[PDB]
RNA sequence: UAAAUCGAGAG
DNA sequence: TCATACGCCTCTCTGCTTATCGGTAG
DNA sequence: CTACCGATAAGCAGATCTCTCGATTGCGTATGA
């Protein structure tokens, strides 16, 4: 499911507590590794015995939501799996939707629906909250995995970047989340990343990364952003401006490992890191995290080739080798489909629940508290500490 | 011209603010107001009047 | 017009009606003499050379065949090589020069005439770092000239530079006019338009054009070179040949009114809190704006 | 560094090159190899018309070594490619009046 | 933004969309346009591209776009040439729409580029994954059902209606031509007769008028409804106004209409209903 | 709404001569020779340059349009008055557009004769970046039936292409129609706010 | 290794620096270090022409078409 | 409205005695001015009306 | 003629004309597996690591053969041969390395 | 809903024909305009108004709340 | 009885 | 153990206005 | 020589008809229970 691949892909969450222990103590690496919707049930006060199923016309009666209960069992790990403390820790009730697969109707007939007082031809696909019908509009989105050509005077106007040209690609994780890299132009005959991590924008020269995602060289860079076109002057003069600013300015990085540890101490505190990551860690984290997401983590070489192609792409645009691709054109575009953006507000809630966790965690520490984390009375004590209404 | 602010929710509009734009005191409640002795409908034709 | 009060208008033009005794003919040459035409407006190409054996650049200034393009744009290869040796070089070397400061932070040449060897080193010493010159002196097709530069500084585009510096060269242009087409005329009147305002070119030119007749679609321009009254004629002009292409009807009380309040202190004033602080009543403006 | 069960070769036979042109045929893992345009074989039809580095054997036969002559590159390179049938529609039954 | 590309041919619908401020900007979807919510099985298309003459993208020494790149959801997986690609286009197609070959989903999206003269950026582009946008057209090959997308419908020449296919142009064709409309929009009786203002006025108009919204109305406590009373089926509708079922929420009536000018009381818009009609509980509701 | 068995004999004869306006004029516009066919490869060469740039499309655009617009003026005039089935005042259609009651001639031509050319803002209707107007349409097709100019009439029906190019026509319209009654209201209300 | 204004390594494949500016006679990688000597590459020459979408004259389009 | 996009708001309760009856004795539901079809051009409408009556006879 | 399945050969792809003296060496790999083996090929010298992999996306899908050809007869020799994608380290650059924190 | 007793237009009575209709409809293999020509409607106006009927009353009905489901 | 934001509409 | 008060918690136009690089007289 | 006077280059601030419905309203935390 969306829902367990994000959960997967969010990675886990490592905190530490001042106990002398090389870095400070022993370390926590909280995380999730199942997140289960079940679908709605009523207590009927405190009878429980074999709960009873709740219908959305009861739901449309009661004038409130129709929501199931939400799981999520977390991944309490402490010094990397010295011990493990599993719990399964319910999250409030997540508002379902009618006739989906966690639906009391997600396969009954006219005729059962018209013996529940649904309708004889009843459809889901919208949400019943506080009593009253709402729905996730679909929305149009830049389509994924493709790198279009892009002119806009926005660039240049107000844009770090002094061109108007550029290739945007909106690349999409497998958990159905999004992260776009704009492949900037500059005046002076370079190319910048640029990309959006936290609500902030963030600018690294392209030749970075292009270096930093696989051991590569200076002629296999040529090689990929030139492939047979040696007679191609305008080429050849652009790629010899940007390797030529690249070594001027970056001379120290004659090798991947250094230029991925310059990318991680660059990257640090924005990309929440423990006190144990490295900067070649942290580097190679921020690789998988940023740039071309579509590929995933343990796909540096694609990565690499297709960074190559968005450069000659880049190179034939403002070249005018190419006509700009129009955004707005539906040849060039996608439906968001008002699930998946379920799914990713749902990741975000489960990464802001782990992130708060560790906030309280982090103030204990701060005070003066027994913070054994190895304790599982500290440890549902700290659990209950803070806000778990994902649902709410 | 306030200064400080994190997150907020809304920020409370001045006095300057009361007077100002076309939601302002002035263009909302001078230059144009509610009226008693009025009434408002659909039209329908009729040409008998 | 009437709420901005732009001074600079995206459309600027004047009327100017010839004299009835002038046909087509030395109409449109009088035309193609006043428009304006730039270097790139001839160039065919430009052959950048770049050598490192310090760091040369050679660069050949293709042109149009001299039977064409004498004809079509009225310059002639005196005019052309004339401007070059002063105008392109002088904005090529500055441009250059700009260039390695921001960093830091056909074959006939060598059968030359006297006169050319001359010229060349003549350019030579007025420029900082040309090491060669040459014009087609005979069919004005071509001008070559080494840009020898230091070899200390990293490489640069050399066509990206020269693209924009012949688009900004001005082969001959008479300020804020570009072009003078001459279109049909509306009903017995001669009239010749352009596409900007600078009434005082066309002054010396009474032969060809009456001056007298000389109405422009700027109002900023007509008020500071002609007077308020005038200004006035033209805003009602202007905000009237709108309404008429539109099949619309304004009786002229409206448009008068408006121009003389428009023009009540002698300038271009507009419908606008610019245009408004000078009011006996402060309540009005605080309620405008 | 050995990879798991990456073991090397003792022995390799032996690849003449002195004595003339070398080729490289990019036959699709489909097309049987010991078996052997408008060629035809297997029953499929196919269509068939400094890049890479050659290595070859040495004296010890236990190595790779780079093939050059007093280098040698590949006099010419095929790519057998996999086509299929694609039949003209018949119009009388595809434009119904 | 507003502007109706003919790009959506097909896939949004011309006429379905509200006059006023977000005109334009929301629009609907054709009624026959299928959006995507799985990722088909990509496992097996770079195996068989290899096969077909692509050149593998690890050891390719190309770039540029004299060369068709070949790619999978944006993972660039080999380097041919410009007609090969065509070529390996039209036989992944026809490998595609017949059902023999396992590995290519009929969901595939095979969008190619031709080359041209300062056009879009050429190469093959293979795309499986989730929130696409398809629609069904009949493949002239084999007459099946084919799928196809809006990055690949603009590079391929697919006839209206059969009467009308080209020898040599046409490779597909619309099942029906109705099928480019949205519901609304195709149930508006002989649409081709009209103005398109007023087209698209019915289909905004259709979502206002007091109809029947459900027969569970004793079991909700929504806040309004429009309820009418006796709706009757239209004596002249579209074939899709059973095909939906639409005759379980009648939204109207049939009224015997005069196009006269005789009471006097309407010229604009307005319109005279009998008096007597009305009291028989002709348009009555609750 | 009618017209008589003459009348729409005379519309036809008269629109079977649009085939060859279309290409007639794509090939004064790019300078070729007259005569040549349709699918030329210096034709299509100049037609896709022509794409490709802004202005070039523009005058091609209007040439077509000044030419299908003879054209339907030409089939408005031979039919309209002197083909009706029913003539004024008995066509109460004819006497709602001659006496001013409501409509005019263009109305009665497009309801009646022909729906014209569509001209979106003051141009043909859009163009694919593959040179097709739409995916029933060759890449650059030298035919003013795919340029937006629709030989169908609202009595008889129009086309799937000619509904879609009506369409477009339709929504440009009612998105300036709403645009112009913003735009005025600043204007209005600063003059009037100067000037009371 | 030599292309146009750049020189590679035919060991590594580096940008070789420019010769124009190192102490003279020979030039070495900054990754293998092995020595490339100032001969056998001189003429490091390239020939560029703008565009034809570069000067927009009356001329350009009655030369064509 | 109609299925044409022709608005508007009913105006009188027309008595049946002075709605004008036809040959048959059908005296029409609903009155619509000849004069909203020439500028909206809707035909559909006038298609759809003889249609029906075919339909219902 | 005569085919060889057995490795003989092998094709690698470092970059455009890679060159190397001739006393260079490599030293060949065979995983045990059934059909299309993954292929490593390794190497060393003074002061450079050369090293290479064979893409398992793409040598399982198609094969590569070298062979000969008379002049005047259609003999040919057939040789199957894997191709690698390669790259080349040197040997000091290789063990270069930063501090682990920067504090 | 439930069939109207009296024609819109005229007034004719039709409340007490949907009934026959479907019984003509179903055990004889009638058209809907042979059926309607033997119950009487002669004028399409009242043709219409049985001939159109939905009867969403039946499917009202099945959401009854005083019976136990 | 309020006030703001968002959403859906009519002319 | 655990609830309510305190403390906060990203693609349009016109000017005007200030700062900074050139020039002239004294 | 050097201060008063201008002539851009950049940033800054202010703008871009009425009427009817419906829905909604924060985390975060820290101590007395
Ligand atoms: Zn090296
Ligand atoms: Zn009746």
């Amino acid at each position: 499911g969306l829902l367990n691949l994000g959960v997967k892909d969010i990675g886990e969450k490592v905190i530490f507590d001042g106990k002398p222990s090389g870095y400070l103590g022993n370390k926590l690496s909280v995380s999730v590794e199942q997140v289960s919707i079940a679908k709605p049930m009523s207590n009927d006060g405190v009878s429980s015995a074999v709960e009873r199923k709740v219908y959305p016309s009861e739901s449309r009666q009661r004038l409130t939501s129709y929501r199931g209960k939400l799981l999520l069992k977390l991944k309490w790990s402490v010094n990397n799996g010295e011990e493990n403390l599993f719990e399964v820790r319910d999250c409030g009730g997540l508002p379902v939707m009618l006739q989906s697969n966690r639906c009391h109707l997600n396969k009954m007939s006219p005729y059962e629906l018209v013996q529940h007082k649904e309708e004889s031809d009843e459809i889901g696909g919208y949400f019943i909250v506080n009593g009253i019908e709402k729905l996730i509009r679909m929305l149009i989105v830049q389509r994924r995995n493709h790198p279009m050509a892009i002119i806009r005077p926005s660039f240049a106007n107000r844009g770090a970047s002094y061109s108007h040209y550029g290739i945007q690609i909106r690349s999409v994780r497998p958990d159905q989340t999004s992260q776009t890299n704009v492949l900037h132009y500059l005046n002076d005959g370079q190319v910048t990343f640029r990309f959006s991590w936290r609500k902030n924008e963030y600018l690294v020269p392209v030749v970075m990364i292009l270096k930093a995602l696989c051991h590569t060289s200076d002629r296999e860079i040529f090689d990929g952003i030139i492939g047979n076109d040696v007679k191609d002057s305008f080429l050849t003069d652009r790629l010899e401006l940007l390797l030529r600013g690249f070594k001027k300015r970056y001379p120290h990085l004659q090798n991947r490992t250094q230029v991925l540890q310059y990318l991680g101490d660059k990257f640090r505190v924005v990309f929440q890191a423990s006190p144990d990551q490295s900067d070649l860690e942290v580097g190679q984290e921020v690789l998988d995290r940023i740039v071309l997401v579509h590929l995933g983590k343990d796909g540096s070489q694609d990565k690499f080739r297709m960074l190559l192609f968005m450069i000659r792409k880049l190179y034939s645009l403002v070249a005018g080798e190419c006509s700009p691709d129009n955004p707005d054109a539906t040849q060039h575009q996608e439906v968001l489909l008002g699930g998946f953006l379920y799914g990713m507000i749902l990741k975000e809630k489960i990464d802001e629940y782990l992130q708060n966790i560790i906030a309280q965690v982090r103030m204990d520490i701060n005070r003066g508290m027994a913070i054994n984390f190895k304790d599982k009375r500290y440890m549902s004590r700290v659990l209950m500490r803070v806000n778990e209404n994902i649902g709410s | 011209k306030a200064q400080g602010r994190t997150s907020g929710k809304v920020p409370i509009p001045g006095v300057k603010q009361a007077l100002e734009k076309k939601e302002g005191l002035f263009r909302k409640h001078m230059m144009g107001k509610r009226v008693n002795y009025a009434a408002r409908s659909v039209i329908s034709p009729d040409p008998n009047i | 017009i009437v709420m901005t009060a732009s001074a600079a208008i995206k459309t600027p033009q004047m009327t100017l009606p010839i004299w009835n005794d002038v046909s087509d003919e030395q109409a449109d040459t009088f035309c193609k003499s006043i428009s304006k035409v730039l270097l790139s407006e001839v160039i065919d190409k430009v052959i950048v050379t770049e050598t490192t054996g310090a760091r040369s650049y050679v660069i050949h200034m293709r042109f149009f065949d001299n039977n064409e393009y004498s004809e079509e744009y009225d310059v002639s290869k005196e005019e052309l090589q004339n401007v070059i040796s002063n105008q392109f070089i002088h904005l090529l070397e500055a441009a250059i020069v700009k260039e390695i400061k921001k960093q830091k932070r056909v074959e006939a040449n060598n059968n030359m005439n006297k006169v050319q060897r001359d010229r060349q080193s003549a350019i030579i010493s007025h420029h900082r770092f040309i090491t060669k010159y040459n014009f087609d002196d005979e069919s004005g097709k071509w001008c070559e000239f080494k840009l020898e530069l230091a070899a200390d500084t990293e490489k640069l585009l050399m066509v990206n530079i020269v693209e924009e510096i012949c688009r900004k060269s001005i082969i001959r242009q008479i300020p804020h006019i570009d072009r003078c087409v001459h279109p049909e005329p509306e009903n017995g009147k001669r009239v010749l338009v352009t596409e900007g305002v600078n009434f005082q070119a066309m002054w010396d030119q009474e032969a060809f054009i009456d001056v007298d007749g000389i109405t422009s679609n700027d109002v900023a321009a007509v008020l500071k070179t002609y007077g308020v009254e005038a200004a006035r004629n033209t805003i009602v002009n202007e905000i009237n040949n709108v309404f008429s292409r539109y099949a619309i009807s304004v009786s002229f009380r409206h448009l008068d009114l408006i121009a003389d309040m428009m023009t009540r202190q002698g300038t271009y004033l507009a419908f606008n809190r610019q245009g408004m602080e000078t009011s006996t009543s402060s309540f009005m403006k605080m309620s405008y704006e | 560094s050995i990879p798991d069960g990456f073991k090397k070769c003792k022995h390799l036979k032996n690849f003449p090159l002195n004595g003339q042109q070398v080729w490289l045929i990019k036959f699709p893992s489909n097309v049987d190899i010991s078996k052997l345009t408008t060629m035809t074989i297997d029953k499929h039809d196919y269509k068939i018309m400094s890049n890479m580095t050659l290595l070859v054997p040495s004296e010890s036969k236990e190595s790779l070594k780079i093939a050059s002559t007093a280098p040698l590159q590949f006099d010419k390179v095929f790519s057998v490619s996999e086509t299929a049938k694609i039949p003209a529609i018949d119009y009388s039954k595809v434009r119904v009046p | 933004v507003r502007k109706l590309l003919p790009e959506s041919w097909g896939f949004l619908c011309p006429v379905h969309t509200p006059d006023g401020s977000p005109c334009g900007l929301l629009n609907h979807f054709a009624h026959k346009c299928r959006i995507s919510t799985q990722q088909s099985d990509v496992s097996r298309i770079p195996s068989i591209l290899y096969s077909l003459g692509v050149a593998p993208a690890s050891h390719t020494f190309a770039a540029g776009p004299s060369l068709c790149c070949v790619q999978i959801d944006g993972k660039i997986i080999g380097w041919v040439s410009h007609e090969q690609g065509k070529i390996i286009a039209d036989t992944l197609r026809y490998w595609k729409v017949e059902g023999k070959t396992p590995g290519l989903p009929i969901d595939l999206e095979i969008g190619y580029v031709p080359p041209s003269t300062r056009g879009q950026y050429p190469g093959l582009y293979l795309f499986g994954g989730h929130s696409r946008m398809l629609r069904p057209v009949r493949y002239l090959p084999l007459d099946k059902e084919d799928i196809v997308g809006p990055f690949e419908q603009v590079y391929m020449n697919i006839a209206v209606t059969p009467q009308e296919i080209q020898n040599n142009v046409h490779t597909h064709v619309e099942f029906t031509p109705t099928n480019i409309l949205s519901i609304l929009a195709n149930l508006t009786p002989f649409s081709d007769f009209n103005q398109s203002p007023r087209n698209m006025y019915q289909c905004q108009m259709g979502k206002q008028t007091m109809g029947t919204p459900g027969v569970a109305l004793c079991h909700r406590s929504d806040n309004k409804l429009y309820r009418l009373q006796t709706g009757q089926t239209p004596i002249v509708k579209a074939n899709l106004y059973d095909d939906y079922g639409m005759d379980n929420f009648p939204n109207g009536f049939n009224a015997v209409v005069a196009v006269i000018s005789y009471t006097g009381y309407d010229m604009d818009d307005a319109m005279i209903i009998n008096k007597s009609a009305d009291e028989r509980g002709f348009g009555y509701g609750t | 709404l009618r017209l008589t068995a003459e009348g729409n004999k005379w519309r036809t004869d008269i629109l079977k001569t649009s085939v060859d306006t279309g290409r007639e004029a794509a090939a004064e516009v790019t300078n070729l020779d007259k005569d040549t066919p349709a699918d030329d490869p210096e034709l299509l060469k100049r037609l896709q340059e022509i794409l490709r740039d802004n202005n070039k499309s523009g005058i091609l655009d209007a040439v077509t349009s000044s030419k299908v617009n003879a054209i339907t003026s030409q089939v408005v005039s031979k039919c309209v008055p002197d083909g009706t089935m029913k003539k004024f005042p008995c066509n109460s259609m004819q006497a709602m557009a001659l006496s001013g009651a409501k409509g005019s001639n263009v109305n009665v031509s497009q309801i009646m004769c022909l729906l014209g050319q569509q001209a979106l803002e003051g141009r043909r209707v859009p163009v694919m970046v593959s040179g097709k107007t739409l995916p029933s349409f060759k890449p650059y097709e030298t035919d003013a039936m795919a340029g937006g100019y629709v030989k169908g009439r609202f009595y008889s029906g129009i086309k799937p292409q000619e509904y879609y190019f009506h369409c477009m026509a339709g929504r440009e319209g009612l998105i300036d129609t709403a645009v112009k009654t913003s735009r005025s209201g600043y204007l209005q209300r600063c003059l009037t706010k100067q000037l009371e | 290794s030599v292309v146009g204004s750049l020189i590679f390594c035919l060991d590594c494949g580096d940008l070789l620096e420019n010769p124009n500016a190192v102490l003279g006679s020979n030039v070495e990688c900054s990754q293998c270090k092995a020595i490339y000597p100032k001969s056998q590459f001189s003429n490091l020459k390239v020939v560029t022409t703008t565009a034809d979408d570069a000067f927009p004259s009356s001329l350009r389009a009655k030369k064509s078409v | 409205s109609s299925r044409h996009g022709q608005k508007g708001v009913c105006s009188r309760k027309w008595p049946t005695i002075d709605m004008p009856f036809s040959e048959t004795g059908i005296q029409p539901d609903i009155i619509i001015n000849p004069h909203a079809f020439p500028s909206r051009m809707t035909i559909g409408m006038f298609v759809e009306s003889l249609a029906g009556k075919a339909g219902a006879l | 003629e005569s085919v060889q399945d057995q490795p003989s050969v092998a094709v690698g792809s470092f970059f455009k004309g890679f060159r190397a003296p001739s006393d260079t060496t490599f030293d060949l790999y065979k995983k045990k597996k059934s059909e299309k083996d993954e292929f490593v090929l390794h190497g060393e010298n003074e002061r450079l690591e050369y090293e290479g992999y064979t893409d398992s996306s793409s040598q399982a899908s198609n094969q590569y053969v070298v062979g000969l050809f008379n002049p005047e007869k259609k003999s040919i020799q057939l040789y199957k041969a894997p191709v690698l994608v390669s790259k080349v380290v040197s040997k000091s650059s290789k063990n270069l390395r930063g501090p682990k924190i920067k504090s | 809903m439930i069939v109207p007793v009296r024609c819109f237009s005229c007034g004719k009575v039709v409340g007490d024909k949907w009934e026959s209709y479907l019984n003509l409809l179903q055990e004889d293999e009638l058209d809907e305009g042979t059926a309607l020509s033997r119950l009487g409607l002669k004028r399409y106006c009242c043709r219409r108004m049985i001939l159109t009927h939905v009867d969403l009353i039946e499917k009202f009905l099945r959401y009854n709340p005083l019976e136990k489901r």
